[PDB]
RNA sequence: CCACCCGAGAUUGAGCUAACAGGUCUGUGAUGCCCUGUCCGGGGCUGCACGCGCGCUACACUGACUGGCUCAGCGUGUCCUACGCCGGCAGGCGCGGGUAACCCGUUGAACCCCAUUCGUGAUGGGGAUCGGGGAUUGCAAUUAUUCCCC
């Protein structure tokens, strides 16, 4: 395929896992 | 005579404060005068932007001569200016943070429950993906925070591991080269310096183990 | 269990992934029958059409594609919504299926399955 | 590179330093030829009958107007810009990101696609040439710097 091609063919397909796996506020304190 | 060298420290002229700075650092380590000092550094840093980046610099160096509880709300107060997201700020409190487990405190310093609120906590961070300012520093944390915390109590030390090593795993996709040599860099001298010396108390493990071995194969 | 593929055209990449489902092919989130230019909308039905409405029923497909133009983009689509399938039929149904698939999607047009290796000239000095 | 086995021999003697088509630095020939400017203001730098060449916009219905929908890549920069407020537009005021696969930027490009009006009419095609006003960069816009509205 090459170079530019698949640098876009891979981060596109990167993305569409992570959008199936997908489918608060930070702790402040430390101790409870 | 403390508080009025302390006090002198958020002066606004910088040759003042640098010879403070300087002059705190010399007298406490060269420790009664260490809770004091602390209880200004926490009021200092809820009263107020210009003016936190000296009193971090001050906790920068600051936090090795602190005891427990003092560390235990020094370490909620480092991360209550992580909520807000400058940059300039955050890279000093991140660095701070590398000065506390750089200088490996003993046990009245930094007791081993308190290692596992911290790292446990600055899982939230992360920052994107790709920025390799505080990225670089805050993989370098993590490093230093569980190296220590291996040497303090080793088998508990095992059950931090695999979520950092998750993360480490994960971030190798990060497109910046110096992102990539700082994580094997990190995850080599782990390997190197918890785990090595004490395989041989772990022994033969299978796909079945349960308790410490079950992290090694989680680290595969 | 999934199958992630990919079709491209001159600059229009796409990625597919399938799995059990009930028939129903999604496009960056839109049906098959929304997308943008309806002149060429039996480009986008012809894996559909050819191979029949039963033989989808079995699969999900969902679609994402960039770059590219409005029907660099259709001819990435049916690319990589027939080659999903014949992935899908391979590693989970016979071969003799997967083999049966192949044949008649390739002796309608070529292009379904191989790509078509045309792209743009650089010009030199 | 150093030490060593075997091996006659893991190096002993005869010849070669040299140079400046880059030149420089002011030393010499009563050396060969041949002669005895600086600052400041204003103007135009193609003003246009014509000959010869590039290009842009068009002569419309495979089209123009109005609305809606929907897709790039090479590149870019401390000058690219995000966001909020004001004006109808050019344009103002404020506050942030980015020395950059980090912000602009999921680079929401134009033809294209779908509806509306027009109906062969120098016409809602075509836009020159003009009149009046507004805004921006500049020491300065006159012979229209540039942009916007009628």
């Amino acid at each position: 395929v090459g170079p530019r091609l698949s640098r876009r063919i891979l981060q596109q397909a990167r993305q569409q896992q992570e959008e199936l796996e997908a489918e608060r506020e930070r702790t402040t304190r430390l101790g409870p | 005579v403390y508080h009025g060298l302390l006090s002198f420290t958020v002066h606004p002229k910088p040759k003042i404060r640098k010879a403070a700075q300087h002059g705190v650092c010399s007298v406490l380590k060269g420790h009664p005068a260490a809770i004091s000092t602390a209880k200004f550094c926490i009021q200092e840093i809820e009263k107020s932007a210009t003016t936190t980046l000296h009193m971090l610099t001050l906790l920068k160096d600051l936090l090795p001569c602190f005891p427990e509880g003092l560390v235990k709300s020094c370490s909620e107060t480092l991360l209550r200016v992580m909520t807000l997201s400058h940059v300039l700020v955050t890279a000093c409190a991140m660095q701070a943070f590398h000065s506390l487990f750089h200088a490996r405190p003993g046990l009245s310093t930094l007791s081993a429950e308190l290692n596992a609120q911290i790292i446990t906590a600055l899982y939230d961070y992360v920052p994107s993906e790709n920025d390799l300012q505080p990225l670089l520093a805050w993989l370098k944390v993590m490093e230093k925070a569980h190296i220590n915390l291996v040497r303090l109590q080793w088998d508990l030390g095992l059950g931090h591991l695999p979520r950092f090593f998750g993360t480490a795993v994960t971030c190798l996709l990060s497109p910046h080269s110096q992102v990539l040599t700082a994580a094997t860099q990190s995850l080599k001298e782990i390997l190197k310096e918890c785990v090595a010396p004490h395989m041989a108390d772990i022994g033969s493990v299978t796909s079945s183990a349960s308790g410490p071995a079950q992290s090694v194969a989680k680290m595969f | 269990q999934s199958v992630q593929v990919f079709g491209r055209k001159k600059t229009a990449t796409a990625v597919a992934h399938c799995k059990r489902g009930n028939g129903l092919i999604k496009v960056n989130g839109r049906p098959l029958e929304m997308i943008e230019p309806r002149t060429l909308q039996y480009k986008l039905l012809e894996p559909v059409l050819l191979l029949g409405k039963e033989r989808f029923a079995g699969v999900d497909i969902r679609v994402r594609v960039k770059g590219g133009g409005h029907v660099a983009q259709i001819y990435a689509i049916r690319q990589s919504i027939s080659k999903a399938l014949v992935a899908y039929y391979q590693k989970y149904v016979d071969e003799a299926s997967k083999k049966e698939i192949k044949d008649i999607l390739i002796q309608y047009d070529r292009t379904l399955l191989v790509a078509d290796p045309r792209r743009c000239e650089s010009k030199k000095f």
